[PDB]
RNA sequence: GAAAUUGUUGAAAGGGAAGGGCAUUUGAUCAGACA
RNA sequence: GGAAUACUGCCAGCUGGGACUGAGGACUGCGACGUAAGUCAAGGAUGCUGGCAUAAUGGUUAUAUGCCGCCCGUCUUGAAA
RNA sequence: AAGCUCGUAUCAGUUUUAUGAG
RNA sequence: GCCCUGAAAAUGGAUGGCGCUCAAGCGUGUUACCUAUACUCUACCGUCAGGGUUGAUGCCCUGACGAGUAGGCAGGCGUGGAGGUCAGUGACGAAGCCUAGACCGUAAGGUCGGGUCGAACGGCCUCUAGUGCAGAUCUUGGUGGUAGUAGCAAAUA
RNA sequence: UUGGCGGAAAGGCCUUGGGUGCUUGCUGGCGAAUUGCAAUGUCAUUUUGCGUGGGGAUAAAUCAUUUGUAUACGACUUAGA
């Protein structure tokens, strides 16, 4: 506490108060969505092959401010590559 | 080459283990569980209850019964370092329980297990309605107070 | 009734320590109503829970469990030492640990 | 602690082993290594260590 | 045994109240401290003001606003004597220390609570009769504090309302006594007896 | 399906790095002893860093396995993968870094013919 | 197209330094083993 | 006069509670209980049961808490000085 | 660190006995 | 025997702090208790020693040990280039670089995934050296804090 | 709902009357099981969120301009529908 008023609780009460604050914005980025799901769910990558690019084409297929962005050359290459997956599919 | 291929291996016969020199013998009980004594629950669905301890089973484990009549408690089994055994006793020798086992509690309602429960519960009744207040008794739950102390409270 | 508990309140003093350093493997524990080791040699191997909360759901609960077991009598005033599954965070001294009647030898 | 009243890690040495890279050499030193674990002749003791000496050591006849 | 422990001050000494009064707070137990003006120090006033006054001789000298701060309230006497025996400067010490209030006189809500005592720090069980002592509200006033007429005054107040209380509580206790007396020949009284109650 | 051994155990999880490599960049984690003569990391007072030695050697009999029970073999094809044919049980291929999708395709499939693990068999074969 | 150094974004910590060791809580994140 | 008890020692006397550990991996040995076939606690743990089957245990990472930790190198007994 | 030996061999920051000194 | 006096300067400060008076002081006696990298037992690592054994500088059994500067001996890790080999890797992406990801080594280090990139490069047996950096008021180059700071006020406008 | 008292930080203590539930003071009748032998096995006030609504109230401060009782700059102290 504080020399100024010793009968008031100040660590505690600021305790609370930061223990109170991250868990609403815990809540608050997982309500958006931003959290990684279950390792059973469905749409989980666990186990699998994680890639920016891959994900940017798969949406960009599929059809705010981000720093994620997919090359016209790592593109044409990922094209070309599923060509060749495809190809082998049809022959075996 | 990515790896030079090591010169000894490993055998993959897989070993047997040696004999082993434990016996199992048969489990010795407290002194205080004696057949006809009431129990007090310490954990489980059950937990605070007090039952009437019949039989012990080939598992290790107790046989109880509430009766279901008294508590609701059905027979059942319990471990026998999860219960308290009290003072009170009951009479037992009006009660068959030869058929319960292992294999009577295999889950792999019955209206067997029913008519069982039943057939124990009237000899139970039939003894319990002697002691005065032990019906009551039976139906009141256990609980700790304030300032009870397990480590001197007798049971 | 209206009471429905099946433990003994118990406090979880500090880690076990000389004057300038301290073992986190073991736990000193204050049992309510116990003041000379022959009454705590009663509550060796006793199981113990530190029950805490937590604002994350985790398999259907809030309520998490630290689990450990009452080892051995500590000192002249009736402490136990305690050792547990995870070792106690140590923002835990002074807060409430169950120390529960199973095993039971009654 | 312990006081050692000896030295500690001493090896015996002895010259266990040649020092040559000579295949028959080996070979020889093998047979003579069996024959004087198994025979306990003290004729084949001197011959496994005799085997081992080095050049200046081993002075011709 | 009590989420709260309200301690009366009268009649303790300082230091071994301070002492179990850390060590509790250590353990995690929330405390009151009311009436810290009727505390005791061993020892004849004039040492016990003559400790006081080296206190008071210390203070940084380029800036006596940066130095020890001299509280001259009994109460804050008190904080002192227990925050040298708690580690304050540790998270730790600071919970504990804000599980502790120290109040002169008995403010609310405390009047209409309960008030113990500890043995162990007791000045008529402690002390060796004749040995001199002092009392803190005295101490206080000859260093400084400015509040020992008011907060008699509020004392004697809250005596006469907490006598009256008692007057009446009294009365009921001698009604119920009465009524539980001529219980106690009859069978159930009988069974009680015989059980122990 | 592996071998069956003791449970693996681990002495010191935690990477020994190099002193002072927490305060200067210049300063790598790559462990090095110091050889000064007044270092206290050197002459081992209380509350500094490890120091490897000797007595952390794990147990012969789990040295070099996996969790799962098998030594990692780095195979570049097919021809290096067939050497661990009836080492099975005891020993996992590992595709090395260079080998490229295609190829990588067909050492799988032998592989999956053969009965051998494959440490990473997600590796440039994204779906 | 490295590092020093810098901007934006996101997460976090901060009552007169920071950094490091043992141990654990919390939050984030992740592999193996799945007949 | 005749007992008892303390104190000290001894028992290849009996027995209850707690903690840590389970290395080894066909057999071989020394023994014990039995008239015997066999059995055993005798050259190192087995039996029975439940829940889960994934972020649950675990790892990593950012931090919080308790305790510990002075800035290296060089040179001089020695160095925060 | 290398050789030749020996290995009831070689001994010993110790005591004992005998005999000096104090 | 205990107590008081038996001399003291000069920033505010110290039985370590709080404080303690039938002591939490002093002398003594009896027990209980706390905890070192010490002692006992077990596991694991390495070293040494003693044995056994028709991938044999390997395997197995047994016992005891482990401080360390100058220094010594031994086994290993990494780099440029050379001879041999894997009919090795590679435009379905070599090397390099970045990485909240994974694993193996006591460690030197090694290995795998993702991103970036665009043309070469490794394992093993050997040969060879201009072969491993934190320092040298080291060399060359690059860049911070200081800091939007000091200041940009002689010669009349 | 009736009344009284409490200012040390009163935020609480006592009291009137009727209404509405329980009562284990005593005697009865039904129910409970399968959470499978334990797993805190989740139980207690406040809610800057929303949908329903019946009622209540319709401000200032700062910049800019301005004074000099103020002033290095901020700040201060004045004035202006
Ligand atoms: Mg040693
Ligand atoms: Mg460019
Ligand atoms: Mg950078
Ligand atoms: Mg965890
Ligand atoms: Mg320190
Ligand atoms: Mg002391
Ligand atoms: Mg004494
Ligand atoms: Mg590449
Ligand atoms: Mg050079
Ligand atoms: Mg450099
Ligand atoms: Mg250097
Ligand atoms: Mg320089
Ligand atoms: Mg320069
Ligand atoms: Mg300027
Ligand atoms: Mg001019």
């Amino acid at each position: 506490p504080s020399k100024n008023s010793i009968n008031r609780p100040k660590l505690t009460s600021n305790l609370h108060h930061k223990v109170h604050s991250l868990n609403k914005k815990r809540a608050q980025r997982e309500r958006a969505g931003l959290l990684k799901p279950a390792r059973s769910s469905v749409n989980s990558k666990s186990g699998e092959i994680k890639s920016v690019a891959l994900d940017l084409y798969f949406q960009n297929k599929k059809n705010s401010i981000t720093t994620r962005t997919l090359s016209k050359k790592r593109a044409k290459k990922i094209e070309r590559n599923l060509k060749y997956a495809t190809q082998r599919k049809l022959l075996v | 080459s990515a790896q030079k291929a090591p010169k000894w291996y490993p055998s993959e016969d897989v070993a047997a283990l040696k004999k082993t020199r434990k016996a199992a013998r048969p489990q010795k009980l407290r002194a205080s569980l004696v057949p006809g004594t009431v129990l007090i629950l310490l954990a489980g669905r059950f937990r605070g209850k007090r039952v009437v301890y019949l039989k012990h089973l080939e598992d290790n484990t107790l046989l109880i019964s509430g009766p279901f009549k008294v508590n609701g408690v059905p027979l059942r089994r319990v471990n026998a370092r999860y219960v308290i055994a009290t003072s009170t006793k009951v009479s037992v020798e009006g009660v068959n329980v030869e058929k319960f086992n292992v294999e009577y509690f295999a889950k792999e309602i019955k209206a067997e297990r029913v008519e069982d429960q039943k057939v124990v519960d009237k000899a139970l009744i039939a003894e319990i309605k002697k002691t005065p207040l032990l019906k009551q008794y039976l139906s009141a739950s256990f609980s700790l107070k304030n300032g009870d102390k397990p480590h001197m409270l007798k049971f | 009734a209206e009471s429905h508990r099946l433990y003994v309140k118990g406090k979880h003093l500090s880690y076990q320590r000389s004057k300038r350093v301290n073992n986190p493997n073991v736990s000193l524990i204050k049992i309510e109503g116990v003041a000379t080791p022959q009454d705590a040699q009663f509550y060796l191997g006793k199981r113990i829970a530190y029950v805490y909360r937590a604002s994350k759901e985790v398999r259907g609960s809030k309520i998490r469990v630290m689990w450990g077991k009452v080892t051995r009598t500590h000192g002249n005033s009736g402490v136990v030492r305690a050792t547990f599954r995870n070792n106690l965070p140590a923002k835990t001294f002074g807060a409430s640990v169950r120390i529960f009647l199973y095993p039971s030898n009654i | 602690g312990i006081d050692h009243t000896s030295k500690q890690h001493k090896r015996s040495g002895h010259r266990t082993a040649p020092k040559s890279d000579n295949v028959y050499l080996k070979l020889l030193v093998k047979l003579y290594t069996f024959l004087a674990r198994r025979t306990d002749a003290p004729f084949n003791k001197v011959v496994l260590k005799a085997l081992f000496l080095s050049k200046i050591n081993r002075p011709p006849v | 045994v009590e989420p709260v422990v309200v301690i009366d001050g009268k009649g303790h000494l300082v230091g071994r109240l301070a002492s179990v009064v850390a060590k509790q707070l250590l353990n995690g137990q929330k405390i009151v401290v009311v009436r810290a003006e009727e505390l005791n120090i061993s020892g004849e006033f004039f040492r016990n003001k003559l400790k006081y006054h080296d206190f008071l001789r210390k203070a940084t000298a380029f800036n006596k606003t940066r130095g020890p701060f001299h509280f001259r309230a009994p109460s804050r006497i008190f904080y002192k004597a227990l925050r040298g025996m708690v580690s304050h400067k540790t998270a730790r010490g600071k919970a504990a220390l804000e599980r502790l209030k120290v109040f002169e006189g008995i403010p609310p809500p405390y009047d209409k609570k309960k008030r113990v005592v500890v043995p162990q720090a007791l000045r008529v069980l402690r002390l060796k009769p004749g040995r001199k002592y002092t009392t803190l509200g005295k101490l206080s006033t000859s260093v400084g504090w400015k509040y020992e007429d008011v907060v008699a005054k509020l004392e004697a107040k809250r005596k006469v309302s907490s006598a009256e209380y008692y007057a009446k509580k009294r009365a009921f206790t001698k009604k119920v006594a009465s009524a539980n007396a001529t219980a106690a020949e009859s069978d159930v009284a009988k069974q009680l007896a015989a059980l122990g109650y | 399906a592996s071998l069956p051994h003791p449970k693996i155990v681990k002495k010191h999880t935690k990477k020994f790095k190099r002193h002072h490599s927490d305060r200067y960049h210049r300063v790598a984690e790559n462990w090095r002893k110091q050889k000064g003569i007044d270092s206290v990391v050197r002459r081992r007072f209380r509350g500094n860093i490890s120091q490897p030695k000797i007595g952390y050697g794990s147990n012969k009999k789990t040295k070099f396995l996996s969790p799962s029970g098998h030594k990692t073999f780095l195979v570049a094809n097919v021809k290096d993968l067939e050497t661990l044919t009836m080492h099975t049980k005891t020993y996992a291929a590992e595709i090395a870094h260079n080998i490229s999708a295609k190829n990588r395709v067909v050492i799988l499939a032998r592989a999956k013919a053969l009965g051998i693990k494959v440490t990473n068999p997600k590796g440039r074969l994204a779906l």
